[PDB]
């Protein structure tokens, strides 16, 4: 399930709160999404998880 | 008939996928009707149970299925997808009510699915998936292959295509199937004049409005209506609006006789907020005589970029969320997913802007962490949180989660109109467990969660425990003003043991002292000569 | 739009003194009309020479059709297809959408009348009338009902004709959107005899295809050709955000019609189109609006002014209705009830009592004055009247202001800045003066509005007689002799009056060449 590095600008600045950026191409389009750090969720990992 | 709230994180996931699975199971099991988008992503291991899907009947937003490798995905009871929120890959391009991609299931069985009300259907780059090419999506969508593995014929049983192997699995038709006299609707037999009322959604069992499966717009009295019974009903014969004794307020897909009361009433509707022509009056969304009080829209996250807007606001329409990134500062992203402008870190001293604030129509959410973000005295003049819009599945009007706060300090907060209090995992926060929140909340049905804050004993030893001058109701901080309710006497919003302590105080009530008229030093009473 | 909208008439079975004026009236009212909002009544046309081509473009009538005492050999509605019968005609108990009495016409031709949505058809005493018995009204009359002999021998219905005819020839064959139909679409109307060939349940009296988009006319609501249960709301409530959003696709409801803009005679109020504003609401720019502060007072109009109802206008700022001032008004007049039964007679009143209208600023209907009394001169009683909206007009010449055979020496209503949507008719006032010299378009809102000013006192005799406009005042005219009475001033206007130069009236600062103002100058 192949995943690639984001453009520098996205890699550095897209994901917040110590998340990691990953990129997929779907239908020849780059989709930049993120792997959230423990306790965060949201698209840019911006929201704190509630128990 | 349980509700559940859909997520909206798209292809993003928790690092821990087992956690992720358990997150979905929690959210969706026993769910009938999902409000929002249901995103079923990153089940990378076959043999995950997937039972939570079993009860879902309606999804208001889009359904997105991505990176799921369970062999067979079944939505046993899903019949309609409203697609009121749609999924996109770039701002230009199709918006999807259903999109499955990069996924390893052998079959996606959504039998019994009748209607996708808005948005398109998409499948991209997912092998082993079958029978989707055999499905007529023209039948399911209003307007808008090469699987490499075998691919079992549909059962002999059924005339068109199928969702999967069963005779249970062939696609049925309620729409394309019936007479042309039914344009705009589904239809319950194939004869012309066997069609269902244009008011409902996803089929119907007969011609009348009591008869469809779901209500397209409003459900009232067990009958679908397109519009709630009007307060003023028009008469076409004599050209006049009459007053309607049968009139009812529109309250999100139901018609109610009186509004919830934490809501406003626009002409025919229970509303969250007045539109630009009009303004709040007691209850009603009345029009502005002359000027319209300028107002302050809530912000999605509070940051150094938007803080200025809140200067001099008495009422915040919307909500206030101060999150970690508020203090740390962050880059913004435009809706194109091009990087926008960077935001300098916010300094808690700048939150003073809210001191003018008296009411919050949405919810207050404080999760931000910072060495100097100690109290919440910026909101010292805030007196009510309306809770017209709540936060998370907890349904919180006031959520304080993992903030750096030590005390609340919100002296004037008298009311939370609707929704719950949730205050958890604030490590040196005090007072919060001794605050009798019910006092503050408008209705006893409203709930409170207070857990994992600085332990009560540990506050006591520090002596951050609240005046003697206040009752069992608790308090927002240590000081005499802080107390929610004075124990004995109240003088100038200060809690005092006995009026006599202050010479300039005279005993106005049984629970009050007022200051003595400039004129004289010590009064018996409340006068210019009286003293 | 709507193509051409007419207003129907309420005056029913009432005989007219002058047959030519009456024909002229009907011709004026109905020509080029496609949709009659009201009742269409053809009464007392006795001349067989009369030309009835004003009926030529009528396609729909919202109320009833009354045809009585019509004597022309053939009466033909070439394009009428629907009678709504929202209001029905019945005598002093059965209720009619179509009622035809005491007429001598040989043939009544409504070749394309597909549907009568409400009320019953009725014929009575039409001795030459023919073919009506060959109709089979059960098809035409919604509800699915049978409805109501000639002196002559009656022409064989055309051979083309499957069942019945409205007259001679094949174009007069009766069409059967309803009875022809396959049982398979019971409770509707098919465009063909086969079982799949029927019509949308919204369709009224026919259609071209199965969709609600192919309806001829509709039972429910007709929005720019399509048919819908309801008209797109102006404000639509959002279930997700709980907010009553404004609707870009919104239209107003005019009857069973759906319009972007509301017709002139109606006010828009809450996405509907009403003739009157509510109690808590103010008329403003054709829209009911909330009135800032308390609402201004209003009283209803009266069909004829007299002692009984004159007091009712005390302190009125707006008159919602019409005002007719008749010889009867002064004379006091013998009342009557519809039954034709005599009513009470009201002591007469004198003109001085007309000072009630002093507070009046607007009349929503028309102002009519045909009263005569030796002391009834000037119309200064209406000296504070500003505007006459022609929301309803008089039956002849579409008159918003009609002063006819009155005993007036002058108008004297300054502040009358606007008659919107009417025509002005001032004729045969023996001693009325000034009216000839007022240029009425100055007061009128649209150049298309007409003025008729004929038969008053000679303008030459008024010169000799002395009574003319002040030497201040442009060519627009004046309402009377005075210095305040002027429509517009040349030479500078100050207060309610006009002076030449702000040098006069001791102090006045000239903050315009055309205006001066008072000092506690420059």
């Amino acid at each position: 399930f192949p995943t690639y590095k984001c453009p520098e600008t996205f890699d550095a600045w897209y994901c917040l709160n110590d998340a990691h950026c990953f990129a997929v191409k779907i239908a020849d389009l780059p989709v930049y999404s993120c792997e959230c750090a423990i306790g965060f969720m949201g698209q840019r990992c911006e929201y704190k998880e509630i128990d | 008939h349980k509700i559940c709230i859909g997520t909206k994180s798209r292809l993003s996931v928790p690092s821990n996928k087992e956690h992720h699975y358990r997150n979905l199971r929690d959210r969706y099991t026993n769910c009938t009707y999902v409000d929002g988008n249901l995103e079923l992503t990153w089940l990378p291991n076959e043999n995950l149970d997937l039972s939570f899907l079993d009860n879902i009947r309606e999804v208001t937003g889009y359904i997105l299925i991505s990176h799921v490798d369970v062999k067979k995905v079944v939505f046993p009871k899903l019949q309609i997808i409203r697609g009121r929120t749609l999924f996109s890959l770039s701002v230009e391009e199709e918006k999807y009510a259903l999109f499955v991609t990069y996924s390893k299931m052998y079959t996606l069985e959504i039998p019994d699915l009748r209607d996708v009300l808005n948005g398109q259907v998409g499948f991209h780059n997912n092998y082993n998936l079958c029978h989707m090419r055999t499905i007529q999506w023209s039948e399911i969508v209003s307007n808008g292959t090469a699987p490499e593995r075998e691919c079992p014929k549909c059962h002999e049983s059924c005339t068109h295509g199928c969702w999967g192997e069963g005779p249970k699995n062939c696609q049925k038709f309620s729409k394309l199937t019936c007479s042309p006299q039914c344009a705009g609707g589904r239809c319950y037999g194939p004869k012309p004049r066997e069609c269902c009322h244009l008011f409902c959604a996803g089929g119907c069992t007969g011609p009348t409005q009591k008869d469809c499966i779901a209500c397209k717009n409003f459900f009232d009295e067990g009958v679908c209506k397109e519009e709630c019974p009007p307060m003023r009903k028009y008469n076409p014969t004599t050209y006049v609006l009459e007053t309607n004794p049968e009139g009812k307020y529109a309250y999100g897909a139901t018609c109610v006789k009186e509004c919830p009361g934490h809501l406003l009433r626009d002409n025919g509707a229970c509303v969250r907020s007045c539109p630009q022509d009009k303004m709040d009056k007691g209850g009603e969304c009345v029009p502005c005589n002359g000027p319209c009080p300028k107002t302050c829209p809530g912000v999605t996250v509070l940051h150094a970029g938007n803080i200025d807007s809140f200067r001099n606001c008495t009422v915040i329409d919307g909500n206030i969320r101060i999150l970690d990134q508020t203090f740390s500062g962050f880059q913004d992203v435009y809706a194109n997913y091009t990087m926008g402008p960077r935001y300098i870190p916010l300094d808690p001293e700048r939150l003073e802007v809210f001191s003018t604030v008296k009411e919050i129509t949405g919810y207050l959410n404080i999760e931000g962490t910072h060495p100097q973000f100690r109290n919440l005295s910026y909101f010292r003049n805030l007196e009510t949180i309306h809770g017209r819009q709540l936060m998370e599945s907890m349904f919180a009007a006031l959520a304080i989660v993992k903030s750096s706060l030590y005390s609340l300090e919100m002296r004037n907060l008298k009311q939370i109109s609707s929704g719950s209090v949730v205050i958890q995992h604030n490590r040196d926060l005090c007072y919060v467990s001794n605050i009798r929140w019910p006092a503050i909340q408008k209705e006893p049905e409203q709930k409170v969660w207070v857990n994992e804050n600085l332990r009560a004993d540990l506050c006591e030893k520090n002596g951050t425990i609240c005046s003697d001058q206040c009752n069992e109701d608790g308090c927002w901080g240590a000081g005499t003003d802080q107390c929610l309710n004075c124990k004995n006497f109240n003088f100038n919003g200060t809690c005092i043991a006995d009026c006599g302590y202050i010479s300039n105080a005279y005993k106005f009530d049984n629970r009050t002292c007022k200051i003595c008229h400039p004129e004289c030093r010590t009064c018996n009473g409340a006068g210019a000569d009286h003293c």
